[PDB]
Formats: C-alpha cells, structure tokens, sequence
C-alpha cells in the first residue's frame, strides 16, 4: 500500500514537470521566433 | 489554467515530501 | 504485477521528460550563446 | 532521432492514462 | 523489494529532473528580461 | 551548489541503468 501510494504521488510529480517543460517549450520557441523575426 | 511556477514549487515540495515519508516508511 | 507495469510505464514517461530537458537546455543555450555573439 | 514535440506529446499521454488505469485497477 | 528500489531510484530521477526544469525556467525568464530591457 | 549538466546526464544514466535492472530482475 505505501507502494501504490508512491507511485500515485510519483504521478503527480511528473505531471507537473510535464506541465514545466510544455511552459518551458513554448517560452523558448517564442523567444527563437522573436529573434528570427528581428 | 491557475498554475503559476511558485504554486509548482509549493505542490513539487509536498508531493516529494510525501513519498520520502512513504518509502521510508516501507523501509520498516 | 499492476505496480510493476506502472512502474515500466513510468520510467518511459521519465525518459521522455529526460528527453525534453535536454532539448530545451540545448535550445536555450544556442540563444543565450546568440545574443552573446550579437 | 525521429522524436518531434506532438511526437512526444501524444506518447506521454498514453503512457499516462495506462498508468491511471493500473492504479486505480490496483485500487481494486 | 525490487519494487521499492525501483521507486527509491525513480524519485531521485524525478529530483534531478524538477533541478533541471528550474534551471531552465531562471534561464529563460532571464533571457525574456535581457530582451524586454533591450 | 556542485551541479553541473554533465554531472546531471552522468547521475540520469545511472539511475536509469540501475532501474532497468529492477525491473527486469522483478519480471523474472
């Protein structure tokens, strides 16, 4: 049970950095396309 | 939707926090 | 055997976001890297 | 290699429903 | 037991990469601002 | 503090090796 329990958080956890690196991914595409457009 | 990068810290933090107490808790 | 395949499942999705992560700091180097030479 | 960004993001919600599925199967 | 290793080292990656995510976030919220300034 | 990206790469392999043959060891 403390098993489950950890992979249910661990989940959690990567869903947030999956939220992270899609944030990251459009912030520094906007940044490149920026300067391209510069 | 609402997340902000200081809100992901805090729910990063407590979620970490829980599975240590978890796995340690196993270690027993 | 749930816990085991959740576990195969989520070393995938880490190795994705492994995947991402260097993606990115590659990318951002490259800019940080331009506009130094700017 | 092949990876491309809606490569990755079609990949990561597939292995994410399969792991809600084995947890809450567990859950039983 | 394999199980519970498997976790114990999982969340070590997960740590390394929410490290790398926010190493990423300060780098290219700096690189916004040095572009907002200019 | 010491982190480095190569040490994180270094530290990513390591753990990941070490997690396939957990779970390997586990199928058998």
């Amino acid at each position: 049970n403390n098993l489950l329990r950890a992979i249910e958080a661990q989940q959690h956890l990567l869903q947030l950095t999956v939220w992270g690196i899609k944030q990251l991914q459009a912030r520094i595409l906007a940044v490149e396309r920026y300067l391209k457009d510069q | 939707n609402n997340m902000t990068w200081m809100e992901w810290d805090r729910e990063i933090n407590n979620y970490t926090s829980l599975i240590h107490s978890l796995i340690e808790e196993s270690q027993n």
